[PDB]
């Protein structure tokens, strides 16, 4: 594990086919991983065949930069979020025709429920909304002004069984819509994430015990990092957001929180994602600056476990 | 102009580049 | 194999593409002055214009487009850091089978 997840080897580069300046901002694998899905700075979404490298479809989703993509487990649905243009988030269908199903006009981030995906959780500033996928109707809003932490990058989220919600550093019980606990605030930005094991809560550098609210680990190398887990919850990838984007990503052992490797890519990292096989890692990689009137941003594909 | 981009074999960028 | 719907980007008309470009540049500017320093906007606009319009001789449409992509990236960077600062939809699918 420390051997495999410390070795990465670039095998291809994807660029926007018709552009003079590539403008990718976001990536995700499709449900069956035949395609890489790439959002762009202008609000389009491009699908590239991983095997052949060909672009196969382009869609027009938003009017500003794509910030988040999440295909549903079955591949019939897709969530998107953008940057400044309303609607900021939306729900698309991916069957015979690409179509828009629902708008979440003011939600800057959006996520499927984790057990059965019949619900969407949305985030508007410090407020969480839960929606029903069929109707689009808002089922409940979670908010408490006396308990808020006002994290700058707040992103509400379900726990693996869908019985709990984390929002702005507050544990909510969904069934009763009552606040259960409020986690101590030690940073200004990162609001936190559930471990796939269902036992721990990870908030910036602090790992808390979900049952007893004990402080279990302090992991300094996670500070201000955007966190992603692999499919089995054994490995964490992180990329630092202080352009404030770091040029490295770090791998961690997800069971004991021990560091594995730091991989310098010599490009600013905008985003990254993993398949379900631990075969490939995809990274959005930027070079240049506003001063040079050049912000070429490309996607590099890596083999995991080979050097 | 009701011509589709696909009818013209153009993307947005190419369309703006030609004029 | 996995299948995906055909793209709709090519289903936008020429006329509506030009209007999209004009309308969006104006809107991004009005939005960006509430997040980014005003003189940064002015500076990127004027330099983009000197380079692609005056120096390289590209159309005003191409010039506006290179400029928009740069501002969209600036806005992306601003919002990812976290922000506490004080209209026709998508084109139709192509007809199935064609
Ligand atoms: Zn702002």
């Amino acid at each position: 594990r420390h051997l495999i997840f410390s070795r990465f080897r670039p095998i291809s580069v994807f660029r926007e086919a018709n552009e003079d300046e590539s403008g990718f901002t976001c990536c995700a694998f499709s449900a069956r991983e035949r395609f890489l899905m790439l959002g762009t700075c202008t609000g389009q979404l491009k699908l590239y065949n991983v095997f052949s490298g060909q672009e196969e479809a382009s869609y027009n989703c938003h009017n500003s930069a794509i910030t988040h993509l999440e295909p549903s487990r079955d591949g019939s649905l897709l969530l998107t979020s953008a940057t400044w243009s309303q609607p900021l988030s939306a729900l698309w269908g991916m069957k015979s025709v690409f179509d828009m199903k629902h708008s979440f006009t003011e939600d800057h981030y959006v996520e499927f429920s984790k057990h059965s995906q019949d619900r969407v959780i949305g985030t508007k500033g410090d407020i969480a909304h839960i929606y029903d996928i069929q109707t689009g109707n808002k089922l409940l809003t979670l908010f408490n002004p006396d308990l808020a932490n006002n994290y700058k990058r707040n992103c509400a989220t379900f726990n693996p069984t869908d019985d709990l919600v984390l929002n702005d550093g507050v544990l909510w019980d969904v069934r009763s819509a009552q606040a259960i606990h409020k986690f101590d605030k030690f940073n200004m930005n990162i609001s936190g994430v559930f471990h796939p094991n269902g036992l721990e809560v990870i908030i910036n550098t602090e790992i808390w015990d979900l049952r007893t609210f004990h402080l279990l680990h302090t992991v300094p190398a996670l500070d201000q990092c955007r966190v992603v887990f692999n499919h089995t919850g054994t490995v964490m990838y992180g990329a630092m957001l202080q352009s404030p984007f770091g040029s490295s990503f770090r791998t961690f052992n997800a069971t004991d929180y021990k560091p594995i490797a730091t991989i310098d890519v010599k490009r600013n990292i905008f985003d990254l994602c993993t398949d379900t096989k631990d075969c490939y890692l995809a990274v959005i990689e930027n070079q240049g600056s506003m001063d040079a009137l050049n912000m070429d941003t490309v996607c590099r594909l890596y083999e995991v476990g080979r050097q | 102009n009701p011509t589709r981009l696909r009818e013209a074999s153009k993307s947005r960028v190419q369309l703006f580049k030609d004029d | 194999r996995e299948r995906i719907p055909p793209g709709n980007s090519g289903e936008e008309t020429i006329g509506e593409a030009f209007d999209w470009l004009d309308r969006t540049v104006e809107e991004i500017n009005r939005a960006a002055v509430n997040h980014l320093p005003r003189e940064l906007i002015f500076q990127v606009w004027r330099r983009s214009w000197e380079y692609w319009h005056d120096e390289m001789g590209m159309s005003v449409s191409y010039t506006k487009y290179r400029y928009l992509c740069l501002i969209q990236k600036a806005m992306f960077m601003h919002c990812k850091k976290g922000c506490r600062c004080l209209r026709p939809g998508p084109p139709p699918p192509p007809p199935p089978g064609l």
